[PDB]
């Protein structure tokens, strides 16, 4: 639990907890019981759900794209990232290092736009330097040694877990580095971003009519680790391979500085 | 085999569940955990940080550096008026909402315990001053003089060598949580500051200077229902 | 625990851990609340 | 506790009005351990040829100056034995004693931000393009304005990266307030997500120098006011010999 | 019964799962063990084997046996030029892609480890000679003499009667693992071959020879993320 | 895994279960529990607590207070009459539904035990009498005449100092439970009221006084069989 | 008790308290009932 | 171990053995390291 509040009395004394100087890096430790008289109170406040494993332990959405039954536009590939959609980047892009490993939840549903027999839908994942299909009888489909989630509809949605897969010892939302030796090529935390695309179709062969899926993955990070807090982001997000933006105002305005409602 | 019997919650998805799943990847080797300097555990640890706090975010300074500064002078005229006031939630005020403290409370619906505005003193080394900052619990309306503002939990501060002083809100509330939005149950005071005698400044020196505020945590302060920042405001496919 | 792989395991929420020293004051001569700050 | 000395491999630092140094996040920087190491080779370790004060360009503090960064390691190239072994090493550590240092008189006044931010990814002026490595790397200056082409977003209040300017306190950082201290010393030690990282191609901090309260004075003070940076690695060493890079 | 809740994941197919399953043949009598010699219980066995590299595999060379061994001679010209040079790392480069070591590399994703090159001088045994065989890991461009070359982790290899020498590649890597996969971020340096004096031939033996290579991993060398191999690339029904 | 098997039931909402159901916000902190004064643990607690039974609730008489008051006057005629007569049945009868002993039996559908009935008269002090309250269980009709109900277990009531008197209805019935809704097979007796001598009242003081009802449970009481009250009757959207 | 949260519980439907002494005699001074109430 | 059978169980992942030297070196001869191959 929180720190309970200790009574303290009129003081009158050459010490000074209110006196501090900013300006040594240092924010002060003073507490209400050292400016006023306070009394005893017993805080039972715990601080159980603001920890990391609490905050970034919902999963969120990451990728949507369409894929149709009976070319290109028959399946749908992602190749992983965080940055695709803001609310789940903004908490991501919070800490500079952080090092997880994530369950994925895909939410599949179809639409028409003459009866549709049953859906069964593949999400096959290549790791980076595998072989990409081109088409939906591939032949990259069978997955010998690539992970793969066959699921049919009306059953409970594809939960699998991932592990932490990154080269380094953690994952970097932030990179201030170049791709190349030379400082020349890809700037950013995209070099970093090597996981690998994500493949998802109908088993289905084809069908009387269109067919439109739509795909939801919902990342949950958990066994969360994280380093080097930065402030959250104020401004919007225009790209999603850089961290680029137009200037924004820092805060809503007044109209004095004793102007308040 | 054993006879079960499938309970309502059955075959659905709740975002904020704790279930095990299968793992994609068996006997994975992880990369082998080293030591990276400065890391936070909560949340918490990071809402307990200075932040400098835009109190002067009047119509035309917010995009700018004189957001943060606050005119503070040397005259005869309108030394019996405020030099700031503002709204004490962190959440929904428009002068401390975008700070740390602000920032980390979004992500949440209620709150608890002491914040603190710290003042750095901008000044020259030769200009000396007191000011009275003042926290005064809702219930009236703002003090609008310095007598007024005087009945609340009030700091008179002397500029000198340590050129900082602390405010220590001291969490006055009728309940256990605060709501960050703005709702009249659980509204915060308001945080004025008046010029106990004033800045007096020598022949030389520069008359014009600006305080520097700040706002964090206590050890106190806690978080407690998480929900989604309203700041982001997604348009449309990045 | 009904998986033997680390990763597909159920979420650690209940620990709570902190060390706000770190962030709060990182700085190396110790400075007292009591004390004046130099 | 005010007077402090800072000696590194044959060169000390003096100051007498000065905040305590920080040590960035609680750690004191040190040699990478067998059991944190990834590569099989002895590392080398120069310790005080490259492990001591370096003295960047100074620069000028005005009234309407918006602001400064530079780009450590990389900003350390071509000084020194420190820069010799960037060229001749693949990989690199370091722990950074920055002592940015700004003196006044007790009729000036103004406030600094001296913060260190690991891993300051920049913004581009046009949202759509790609700047060049020059952009990034006499130190770069922010701007009180919005500019626009092929640079780095280098407006103020989004301080490059697209934060709250105000909200960099968060980063191990001092503040010098000419009325108080007329320098801030930084320890960093060596934060990155990889024990070893090529010193070239990867900007492991940035340190960003941004006057909240303009600098002021009247008549007769002396107008210019320079912002010296003294930054010196620690604990530096070396990994993966070959080849001198032509850079 | 007992009370059951069917949590996310229920009836899918996930390919990569340890589950167990109803035996189709129940009470089945499997055929007695017996031992067979040469049994693998890992594939880092048979990836530390050696494997012949196609060095010299040069348009018009690879479909035949001059892939694999690599022109040394006896001469006054171009003794100021490398011999070979080649990627270092063994997923995606053009020489030893195919070999052993890469061939069990493709089905992976990252790798760690040291490998190692083996030179078996396939000369006479009157034919002498030195030679320096460097690697220099990236952040420079490919050594274009000797001077450049022997400033990397090399080794001067006299030639007499052991007639084969290792150049341990020595994993000097920023991270724990590398991409199999060509990318800038974890690339390997380059293994460059150089005249140390020359090859030297009596009056009648022959004066054109060559070196055969050899790479294999360390002991020390692992493999981390399943994947499928690029290389079958089936076009349809067999 | 472990081989299962999907009983009836299954996959079924009954609104009154008792599973357990996942979390929809982890590791929540709640607020501390504060003592607060009257914590009621039973609604039988509740019910037996007095409230006025609206016994004079004829038509006219029920939106207004006369409905509470029972008229008792001083005089030669109609001494040989009731004073009042209603069921003893507190679920169905039109007098004690709607007492706090009422409300809380009709979210029920059986009932057992004791009820008592608090006659408080409002006169003056001067003003005296003697009241014959009787309760004959069912089986026969409705006393008609104070013969006829000192048979049944009556009281006696002096009126004095005291000016408050119980009758416990002494709980006999054939079966362990009586039925809330009005059926033969389960009706309780009925409750009525004579004049034993008459009201006395000296000359000043006024002639006409009125005795006040209560009714509330005994220690022994229980309802047994939830289901919704019949009162609210929603007509629509609110 | 299959999670950690304890509102994701089953509801303690099996105890059986009660204090009627705070509704029915609330008064300060006990009244016996035996004795007369005043 | 929920069946009778054996060929219906969980596959034996956990388990890591290894003998490379049935492989790199299953020469008659012990060769040292140190010593020269012939
Ligand atoms: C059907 C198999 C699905 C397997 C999917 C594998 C997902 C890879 C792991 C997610 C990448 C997380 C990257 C986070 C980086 C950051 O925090 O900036
Ligand atoms: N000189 C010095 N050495 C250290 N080693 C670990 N911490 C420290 C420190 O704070 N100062």
């Amino acid at each position: 639990t929180v720190a309970n509040t200790q009574p303290s009395g009129p003081s009158n004394s050459t010490e000074i907890p209110a006196l501090t100087a900013v300006e040594t890096g240092h924010t002060s430790q003073v507490d209400p019981s050292d400016t006023i008289q306070t009394r005893h109170v017993v805080n039972f406040h715990s601080r159980s759900e603001s920890t990391i494993e609490n905050f970034m332990g919902r999963a969120a959405c990451v990728f949507m794209d369409q894929y149709k039954i009976n070319s290109t536009d028959r399946f749908a590939v992602w190749t992983i990232n965080i940055r695709e959609m803001a609310q789940l980047r903004r908490k991501c892009e919070m800490f500079t290092y952080m090092r997880f490993d994530i369950e994925m939840t895909m939410v599949i549903t179809s639409c028409q736009d003459q009866d549709m027999p049953v859906l069964t839908h593949q999400i096959m994942y290549v790791p980076p330097g595998g072989p990409i299909p081109a088409k939906v009888d591939g032949y990259e489909w069978q997955t010998s040694t690539n992970p793969s989630v066959f699921w049919t509809e009306g059953n409970a949605p594809p939960r699998i877990s991932i592990p932490f897969i990154s080269v380094g010892n953690a994952y970097s939302s932030f990179y201030d580095g170049w791709s190349h030796f030379t400082q020349d090529g890809t700037y950013g935390y995209t070099t970093l971003n090597a996981m690998g695309k994500l493949y998802i179709r109908h088993v289905n062969r084809s069908s009387p009519h269109q067919i439109t899926s739509t795909i939801r993955v919902y990342f949950k990070p958990k066994h969360i680790k994280a380093w080097v807090p930065r402030p959250p982001r104020l401004c919007p997000y225009i790209n999603k391979r850089d961290v680029n933006f137009v200037v924004t105002e820092i805060t809503d305005s007044r109209t004095s500085i004793t102007d308040t409602p | 085999g054993v006879p079960v019997l499938n309970t309502p919650g059955s075959n659905q998805f709740l975002t904020s569940d704790d279930y095990q799943s299968p793992s994609a990847m068996p006997q994975f080797d992880e990369t082998p955990e080293m030591h990276i300097p400065g890391e936070v555990r909560n949340l918490m640890e990071i809402a307990e940080v200075d932040s400098v706090v835009p109190v002067n975010n009047v119509t035309g300074k917010t995009k700018s550096m004189d957001a943060y500064q606050i005119p503070v002078g040397t005259g005869n005229t309108d030394k019996t008026k405020p030099i700031f006031s503002f709204q004490m939630d962190p959440g929904y005020s428009s002068v401390l909402k975008r700070t740390l403290l602000g920032e980390m409370l979004n992500y949440y619906a209620h709150w608890s315990g002491s914040v603190k505005l710290t003042f750095l003193f901008c000044g020259s080394a030769m200009a000396t001053g007191k000011l009275l900052i003042s926290y005064s619990p809702p219930g009236a309306s703002v003090p609008t003089s310095r007598k007024d503002a005087m009945l609340g939990t009030h700091i008179v501060w002397d500029i000198g060598l340590q050129s900082s002083c602390v405010l220590c809100v001291p969490w006055i509330s009728q309940s256990h949580y605060r709501m960050v939005q703005q709702d009249p149950y659980t509204s915060a005071g308001y945080i004025t500051c008046w010029y106990q005698t004033n800045i007096v400044v020598p022949p030389g020196a520069p008359t014009s200077c600006d305080v520097l505020c700040f706002a964090s945590a206590c050890n106190d302060f806690s978080v407690r229902l998480l929900r989604d920042t309203p700041f982001m405001a997604q348009p449309g496919k990045l | 625990n009904f998986y033997k792989d680390a990763a597909s395991s159920a979420s650690n929420r209940q620990d709570i851990q902190q060390d706000p020293g770190k962030f709060t004051d990182p700085v190396k001569d110790l400075m007292i609340k009591t004390l004046p700050a130099l | 506790d005010r007077v402090r000395s800072m000696t590194l491999g044959n060169s000390t630092i003096t100051t007498q009005e000065s905040a305590n140094v920080v040590v960035g996040y609680g750690e004191w920087p040190s040699y990478l351990s067998d059991r944190e190491a990834t590569a099989e080779d002895q590392p080398t370790q120069p310790d005080v040829a490259t492990c001591r004060f370096y003295t960047l360009e100074s620069v000028q503090w005005e009234k309407t100056s918006p602001g400064w960064w530079w780009k450590f390691p990389e900003a350390l190239k071509n000084m020194g034995l420190f820069g010799q072994n960037m060229h001749y090493h693949y990989l690199g550590r370091a722990g950074y004693t920055i002592h940015v240092q700004c003196n006044a008189s007790k009729f000036h006044q103004g406030c600094l931000l001296v913060v260190c931010v690991p891993e300051a990814e920049m913004g581009c002026a046009d949202t759509d393009t790609t700047f060049p490595a020059t952009e990034l790397t006499t130190p770069h200056v922010f701007t009180s304005d919005s500019i626009t082409g092929k640079k780095v977003q280098a407006a103020v209040c989004n301080a490059g990266m697209g934060v709250g300017v105000g909200n960099l306190t968060i980063f191990p950082h001092q503040w010098i307030n000419l009325r108080t201290n007329n320098s801030a010393t930084i320890v960093i030690p060596y934060i990155n997500s990889v024990p070893m990282d090529n010193m070239f191609r990867h900007y492991n901090f940035t340190l960003m120098i941004i006057p909240f309260a303009p600098l002021n004075f009247t008549d007769g003070a002396t107008a210019y006011v320079p912002i010296t940076v003294t930054i010196a690695p620690m604990y530096a060493e070396y990994n993966g010999l070959r080849l001198a890079s032509t850079q």
